[PDB]
């Protein structure tokens, strides 16, 4: 045991650690063959499915990914953080949907949606899901994650059972016998070579610059997106590559020459309209209650001078 | 939570949320000491305030917290070293010379505080604290005092520690 | 007794499902310390001291 | 400076606890030997050192 | 008792009489009233169990002749024997369809917690229950089934020591045993019903019709909106129950299980080895002793069914700390170059292909070890069934073992394909 | 030896650190003392 | 979940292979 | 006859169905028939599970 | 000092009037008044119905039984229409058997293959010819 | 009015939070918050006794008995002076044989008076 600078319990973001999993499951060794080879199957079968359960219910991943059901009910944390931080038609609004497709699907089972509901699900892509998610659980870990601090304990609740009074907790915990002390170093870490490798592109090591390598990429996404509909495109639209490479080439500030103006000025346009924070104007007011007593509980009207 | 740090007394406090006030008093004479606790706080807990001070002195007789060690250690050497005001210093330097004729220095206070450790603490619990006789005094609202308040099973049995925890954990 | 069951249990919740809902937009100024400053609950007892802390 | 865990405090507590519940088992033991030595001599006797 | 907090309702009359005329039910389905079906043949076994109880002499050499003494000069002796037996048998079987359903839905979350080591216990002290009844029956099976009791409670001592002699005496049916274990079995009878009563008490705060939350707010009252649909639903299942026995048990049969209980304790002291044979309830417990030889295996195995049904939130949950525990799986085989892993969250149910695999191959594997009997003359001699063997391990590494129940390769899928989809459009 | 004495809650007189807790508050510890020191103006820096 | 006719098991249940058991039931109607 | 405070229907799609208009028989100018027809109803229901546990 | 919290804290205490009977000389509290001890599942029972509910511009209608039909949409459609397809297609194939076919229709024909074999070894064992 | 009581009584009501966890955020309740309710049984098992009690310049004195006699005012001026007079005079004959000796003395003298006639009815 080395003993180092103290610092918080939980020093690893979840989202990160399972970015940094992914792609080295995903794009790294035997498994990663494995799993390309076994791709179609998971998308047949994983993304699909649920999208297609999804969509006949009217709703879309976000219903099923950002908060879960078991958040929604009965969760006291999640309650905690959403009264503390959250508005309300967050939960209001995904409680909405479940309710107004499961009050007829009570009524008489096998309740499809028509299609004017069925499209507006299907109007919500995957990408802003993915922002929602990936904001709401840096928010989580930063905030409240950051804060707390494992304590060994007994049971929560006071059971009469021998069976239950009895339980033990942080004696098989892996954190809580690795480290002893707060001010103990860290040990077996993601390296900082095999995180900045998980920041690249996660299709190849092609290079865009070459024409030979916009080819491939093409032909992936193309691929890519004819296996997960509504994840970045419409079944029937086409992903169109011109403006994609301009968000490269600006992002990595190279010689965006061979672009025209009105795509540069369109490609800005959206690249700060899709990071833009809504904010409230005082458009549309409603009139405020200023309650008073009622006639009758008032006095009678007239007064003499009372001598 | 009053659990996520290294004072049992602290966290017992913590926990009590009308006790406001508590300090611990050593009064040594010559040939005559005293060793206790000044407690200040509401009158529902009386019992509190009347059994927690000999039950944490009891269970450090009976074991004690490297942790507690390590924190006591420390503010002590920090107390040692925080003096700079002259009048405390002649006071004291004046009331040592009275009761031992000659100036301690810091630094053997200092090496005395440092050579304990959880044997000679549970040693010295025991010869001063484990089973022995108090003196108690309340003064203000007795109403829920009243009905125990002579020298009984539940004070004498209050200076074992974990065997006279019944009075303190019902409030 | 099957048909009269059947009367009571499902057309009696198809009957008390068949419900009205309208939503309206609120903008008079009142913030929701309500909502931000409310909530209960029965385990609270079991959480305390132990979780989230 | 010395900020151990508070899994290894209760741990270490535990630990106490269960040495000194140890330690009051044989008198319970000393005293179902008292109750039952008839049982026990019928236990060696006929197992331990059969005839 | 500084530890206990309280309890989470105090038992009362008069708040059950208004806790029970102010509670409501959520809208929901037939699949989530075993429980109130249990309640009902829980109630029934009680009252058909003191009907028996007024008629049963507890003593072995009497017990056969005062049965069928107390059959022709009653009317309705042997229905409420009837009764209390089939009883039994739908025990057994809402029991085990409401635990599945539990498993399916996952739920093994901190907020559960309260419900499951409760009805685990339940469980358990039904199964004794069960056990001191087929004891009580007073024949050859009955025996048989002490017997192996005795030998399984001897094991614990290792064999030293006549420490069974206050229940099973000589482990044989005598008349200070037989009135032992009728005691036992109407004292812990009723302390079932209040265990039950408690553990159904701690239903209400998280009660749900199906995995997925539905929004709705209103919700019907439980007094006739809800125990009309209980009642009739339980007529419904008892309406299935006797076409299906009617039309799959003919009388008379060519061969049947409970021909094993023609030989009576001291009338009959020979016992036809050839076709020892219990309930079908007690049939996977046989099966498992049968497969596995070693005593002190299967005693192990038979415990530690118990011992993983129990703690199934602690192998699988949240744990308080958000899904940020740190896992130890050999499984994984450094695929990710890690050694400890990130349980994972999106452990959906309606919508999970794999779960809803692995979950009905487990309770086909439950199906398939309750089928049959295991003959144990030359069984393990012609080297047995691989089924029914590849079922026991497939239990034992399903409730046991996590890899399945909340597998990795979905979460790391969706983060696959979360990066593309926000790497194609910033 | 000391995990013995710690286990029977009985004091090891021969122990070295035992006679540095339980010296004489009259008499200096036997095999110690610290160094003689004086003071020095301040200075400051910025 | 099938079980075979020809080795004196009727539906499964052994211990009965030693004597003629379906006549009157199974091979048979009486 | 909402409250003043409250405005204008926000665009968000609450009812699928229309059952609050479909699910009506409208018979306003006799309803304690139906009522009636409703309690015999529940008295044929519990009449039969009275005949079972009786 | 002779305050409450000692000058140090703010208490934040109550009286409860649970174990007091009058208000002034002979006047009794009022019997529901342990109720306005907000957050206590002491005084009311329907406070362990805890659900997460807020919501502001909501209004809802609901209307009396006994102006709907006895059997509404029982049978729309017909008998085609309705039963087979909605109840047998879109519910108990869509939410049973999409789920369970693969999974029982592999372990029955395995369990069927092994008590063949099992079978089998005892039709050797019995039979020598 | 939009105001707590309408605007026409005071309600005198409390927020107990004992089904609450946090006072800000994850920041625990101290668990003696509920004993701040004063006079409620559910608070504590101590308000079962519920004597009447108010008292201002009392000093009270209670030495240990570890200082004091085993058996204090034992023997006192000698065995019979002590046990005689103080016990039998002073307790038997002054509490309770001083109160029943005259009914008892006359419920025995009838029903001995009534066996005897009994009894020589019997032996009539
Ligand atoms: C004897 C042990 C049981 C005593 C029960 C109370 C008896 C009456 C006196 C009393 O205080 O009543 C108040 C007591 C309520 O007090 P409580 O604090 O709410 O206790 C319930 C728990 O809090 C409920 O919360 P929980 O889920 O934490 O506890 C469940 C269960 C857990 O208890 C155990 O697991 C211990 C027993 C099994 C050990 C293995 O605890 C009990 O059943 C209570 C044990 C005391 O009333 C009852 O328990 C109901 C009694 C009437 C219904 C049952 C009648 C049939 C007879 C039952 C006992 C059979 C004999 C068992 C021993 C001999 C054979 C082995
Ligand atoms: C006893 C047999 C009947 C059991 C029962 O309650 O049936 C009512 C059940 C109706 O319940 P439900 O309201 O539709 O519940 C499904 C919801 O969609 C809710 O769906 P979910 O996503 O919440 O979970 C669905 C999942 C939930 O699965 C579980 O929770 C599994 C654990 C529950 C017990 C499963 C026992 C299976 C083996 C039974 C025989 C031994 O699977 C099922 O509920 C499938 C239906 C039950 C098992 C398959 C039918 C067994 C029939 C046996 C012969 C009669 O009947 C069916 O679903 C009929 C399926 C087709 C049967 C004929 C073809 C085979
Ligand atoms: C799983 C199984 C599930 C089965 C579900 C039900 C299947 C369909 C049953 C017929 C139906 O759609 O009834 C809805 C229908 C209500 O119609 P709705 O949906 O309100 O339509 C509004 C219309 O404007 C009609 O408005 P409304 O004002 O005319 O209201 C109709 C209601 C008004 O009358 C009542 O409410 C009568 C109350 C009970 C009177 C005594 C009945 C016995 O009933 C009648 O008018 C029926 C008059 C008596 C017919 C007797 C036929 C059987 C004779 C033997 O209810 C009835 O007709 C009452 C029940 C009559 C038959 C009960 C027994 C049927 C089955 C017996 C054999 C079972 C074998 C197994
Ligand atoms: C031999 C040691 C006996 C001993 O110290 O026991 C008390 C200690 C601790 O118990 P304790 O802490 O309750 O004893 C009081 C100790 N003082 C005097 C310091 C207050 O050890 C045990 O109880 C554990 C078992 C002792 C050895 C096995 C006995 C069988
Ligand atoms: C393992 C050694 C077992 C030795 C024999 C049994 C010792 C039981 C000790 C015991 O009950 O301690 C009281 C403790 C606490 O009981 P308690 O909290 O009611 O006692 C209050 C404390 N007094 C009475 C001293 C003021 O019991 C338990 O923790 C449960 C039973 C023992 C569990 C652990 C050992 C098994
Ligand atoms: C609760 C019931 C406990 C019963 C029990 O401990 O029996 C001891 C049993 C009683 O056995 P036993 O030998 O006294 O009697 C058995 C019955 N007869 C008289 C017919 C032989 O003894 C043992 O288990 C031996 C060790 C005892 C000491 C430990
Ligand atoms: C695939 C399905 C095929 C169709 C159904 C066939 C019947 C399958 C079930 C069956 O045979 O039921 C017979 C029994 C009937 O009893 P029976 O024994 O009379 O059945 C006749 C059996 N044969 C064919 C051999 C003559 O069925 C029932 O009782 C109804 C269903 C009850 C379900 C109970 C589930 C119990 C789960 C136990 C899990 C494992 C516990 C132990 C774990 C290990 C511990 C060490
Ligand atoms: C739900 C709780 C109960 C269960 C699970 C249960 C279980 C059983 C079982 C399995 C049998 C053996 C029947 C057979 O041969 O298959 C049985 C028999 C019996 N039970 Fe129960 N029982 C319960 C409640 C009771 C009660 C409350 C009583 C007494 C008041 C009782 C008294 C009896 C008697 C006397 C017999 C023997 C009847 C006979 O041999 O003719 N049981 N019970
Ligand atoms: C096998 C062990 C058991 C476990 C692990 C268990 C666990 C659970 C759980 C987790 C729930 C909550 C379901 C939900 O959240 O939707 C529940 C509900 C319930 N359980 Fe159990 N249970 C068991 C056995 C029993 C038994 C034997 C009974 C009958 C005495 C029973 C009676 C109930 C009742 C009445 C409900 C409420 C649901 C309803 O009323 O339909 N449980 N159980």
């Amino acid at each position: 045991r080395v003993i180092g600078a103290p610092s918080k319990w939980y020093n690893e973001n979840r989202t990160e650690w399972f970015k940094v999993a992914q792609h080295n499951a995903f794009n790294t060794g035997f498994s990663g063959v494995i799993l390309r080879a076994l791709e179609p199957l998971l998308a047949k079968f994983i993304y699909r499915w649920r999208l297609d359960i999804a969509h006949q219910r009217g709703l879309t991943l976000e219903d099923s990914l950002l908060f879960m059901d078991r958040e929604l009910r009965r969760c006291y944390f999640f309650e905690t953080v959403a009264r503390q931080n959250l508005h309300p038609y967050t939960v209001l609004f995904m409680k909405k949907r479940r309710a107004r497709y499961y009050k007829v699907e009570r009524g008489l089972r096998g309740f499809y949606v028509p299609d004017w509901v069925r499209k507006e699900a299907e109007e919500r892509q995957l990408s802003e899901t993915v922002d929602n998610i990936f904001n709401w659980e840096n928010f989580v870990y930063r905030e409240y994650m950051s804060d707390m601090t494992p304590i060994g304990r007994w049971t929560s609740l006071s059971k009469i059972t021998p069976l239950d009074m009895f339980q033990y907790y942080g004696l098989f915990r892996n954190e809580a016998w690795d480290r002893f002390f707060y001010n103990e170093a860290f040990y077996e870490s993601y390296s900082e070579k095999e995180k900045q490798e998980a920041n690249g592109n996660p299709f190849g090591k092609f290079n865009l610059q070459t024409a030979d390598g916009r080819a491939q990429f093409e032909k992936e996404v193309n691929t890519f997106i004819e296996r997960y509909p509504f994840a970045v495109t419409k079944p029937g639209q086409k992903f169109d590559f011109t403006r994609f490479y301009a968000l490269e080439d600006l992002a990595n500030k190279r010689d965006t020459s061979k672009y025209d103006p009105a795509l540069l000025e369109s490609v800005k346009n959206e690249l700060k309209q899709s990071a833009a924070l809504p904010a409230d104007n005082g458009a549309n007011k409603t009139k405020k209650s200023k309650p008073i007593l009622p006639d009758w509980l008032q006095p009678k009207f007239g007064k003499a001078f009372q001598a | 939570t009053s659990d996520r740090q290294y004072s049992l007394i602290h966290k017992e406090l913590g926990n009590l949320p009308d006790v406001t006030i508590h300090k611990t008093h050593y009064l040594p004479y010559s040939d005559t000491g005293l060793f206790g606790s000044y407690f200040y706080g509401n009158e529902i807990f009386g019992n509190q305030m009347l059994f927690l001070s000999q039950m944490i002195l009891s269970e450090y007789a009976s074991y004690i917290n490297q942790a507690e060690i390590y924190r006591a250690r420390a503010k002590y050497f920090n107390e040692l070293l925080a003096e700079q005001n002259s009048a405390d210093i002649a006071s004291s330097i004046a009331t040592q010379v009275t009761y031992l004729n000659r100036r301690v220095p810091r630094s053997e206070v200092a090496k005395r505080i440092s050579s304990l450790d959880s044997g000679l603490i549970n040693r010295a619990a025991t010869r001063w604290f484990w089973d022995k006789e108090l003196a108690i005094v309340t003064w203000g609202p007795s109403h829920g005092l009243i009905a125990g308040s002579h020298y009984n099973r539940s004070i004498k049995r209050s200076t074992l520690g974990w065997y006279g925890n019944t009075h303190y954990y019902i409030v | 007794i099957l048909p009269f069951k059947y009367f009571k249990t499902k057309a009696y919740y198809r009957n008390l499902l068949s419900l009205r809902w309208e939503m309206y937009a609120v903008r008079d100024g009142v913030y929701y310390n309500h909502f931000k400053y409310g909530g209960y609950n029965s385990r609270a007892y079991q959480f305390r001291g132990y979780f989230w802390a | 400076m010395y900020l151990p865990t508070f899994y290894k405090l209760f741990h270490e507590t535990n630990a106490f606890r269960l040495k000194r519940y140890v330690g009051y088992g044989p008198l319970l033991l000393t005293w179902s030997i008292w109750t039952l030595y008839p049982a026990l001599y019928n236990m060696i006797y006929s197992d331990f050192i059969p005839p | 008792m500084e530890w206990n907090k309280g309890t989470y309702m105090s038992t009362s009359i008069k708040k059950i009489v208004q806790y029970f005329s102010v509670m409501t039910v959520s809208f929901h389905d037939i699949n989530s009233l075993f429980g109130f079906f249990t309640f009902l043949t829980i109630a029934s076994q009680l009252v058909s169990g003191t009907m028996l109880a007024f008629s049963l002499v507890p003593e072995p050499m009497l017990i056969p002749m005062v049965r069928e003494e107390e059959d022709v000069e009653d009317l309705y002796t042997d229905d409420f024997f009837w009764l209390h037996e089939r009883g039994v048998d739908m025990l057994f079987i809402f029991s085990y369809f409401h635990l599945f359903r539990k498993i399916y839905l996952n739920n093994f979350e901190y907020e559960q917690e309260a419900a499951w080591k409760s009805g685990v216990f339940t469980f358990l002290l039904f199964q004794v229950v069960v056990f001191l009844g087929l004891v009580l029956c007073c024949t050859h099976l009955s025996d048989i089934t002490l017997a192996i009791a005795a030998n399984l409670y001897d094991t614990f001592f290792a064999g030293k020591g006549k420490f069974y002699w206050w229940i099973f005496t000589s482990k044989e049916l005598n008349t200070d045993t037989i009135i032992r274990l009728a005691y036992l079995h109407y004292v812990l009878a009723f302390f079932l019903a209040y265990l039950g009563l408690i553990h159904g008490v701690d239903m209400h705060y998280d009660w749900k019709n199906e995995s997925s939350m539905d929004g709705l707010e209103t919700e019907m009252i439980w007094f006739d909106e809800a125990l009309s649909n209980e009642l009739g639903a339980m007529i419904e299942i008892i309406l299935i129950v006797m076409i299906v026995c009617f039309f799959m048990y003919p009388e008379p049969e060519a061969l049947s299980y409970e021909f094993f209980m023609w030989g009576d304790i001291g009338f009959i002291n020979d016992v036809r080895f050839l076709s020892v044979a219990p309930h079908w309830y007690f049939r996977p417990f046989m099966a498992w002793l049968t497969v596995c030889p070693f005593h002190k295996i299967g005693l192990f195995g038979l415990i530690y069914y118990f011992f993983i049904l129990f703690y199934q939130p602690v192998i699988h949950g949240t744990n308080e700390q958000n899904n940020y525990t740190k896992r130890n799986v050999a499984f994984v085989s450094f695929f990710i170059n890690r050694s400890d892993i990130m349980t994972p969250k999106y452990h959906s149910v309606e919508d999970n292909l794999l779960h809803q695999i692995t979950f009905w191959l487990f309770l086909c594997s439950a199906l398939y070890v309750t089928s049959y009997l295991p003959y144990g003359r030359f069984y393990n001699r012609i080297n047995g069934n691989y089924g029914t063997l590849w079922s026991f391990m497939y239990i034992f590494f399903y409730l046991g073992n996590s890899f399945l129940r909340r597998p990795l390769i979905t979460e790391l899928y969706l983060f696959n394909a979360f990066v593309k989809s926000k790497f194609l459009k910033k | 030896r000391k995990a013995f004495y710690d286990f029977i809650y009985k004091d090891d007189k021969s122990a070295e650190t035992y006679k540095v807790t339980t010296a004489d508050p009259r008499t200096p510890v036997q095999g110690f003392r610290g160094q003689t020191a004086e003071d020095v103006a301040a200075k400051y820096e910025v | 979940f099938i079980y075979r006719d020809d080795i004196g098991a009727f539906w499964g249940i052994k211990g009965y292979e030693e004597l003629v058991t379906e006549v009157g039931t199974h091979k048979g109607h009486n | 006859s909402r409250p003043g405070n409250f405005g204008d229907h926000i665009d968000f799609k609450v009812n699928i169905d229309n059952w609050f208009d479909e699910n009506r028989v409208h018979n306003e100018h006799e309803t304690d028939i139906r009522r009636t027809q409703i309690y015999t109803l529940n008295a044929i229901y519990y009449g039969g599970l009275l005949s079972f546990a009786r | 000092m002779n305050v409450t919290g000692a000058g140090l804290t703010h208490v934040k205490d109550f009286h409860s009037d649970e174990m007091r009977v009058f208000r002034g000389g002979l006047r009794h509290i009022a019997d529901k008044q342990g109720n306005l001890i907000y957050g206590s599942v002491n005084s009311s029972v329907r406070y362990y119905h805890d659900k997460m509910s807020y919501e502001r511009g909501f209004i809802q209608h609901s209307r009396s039984p006994s102006n709907q039909f006895i059997n509404f949409h029982f049978m729309l459609g017909g008998f085609r229409t309705y039963v087979l397809e909605r109840f047998f297609k879109q519910v108990w194939y869509r939410r049973n058997i999409r789920t369970f076919w693969f999974p029982v229709l592999i372990s029955y024909t395995s369990g069927c293959i092994t008590m063949r074999m099992y079978d089998n070894n005892c039709y050797d064992y019995f039979y020598f010819s």
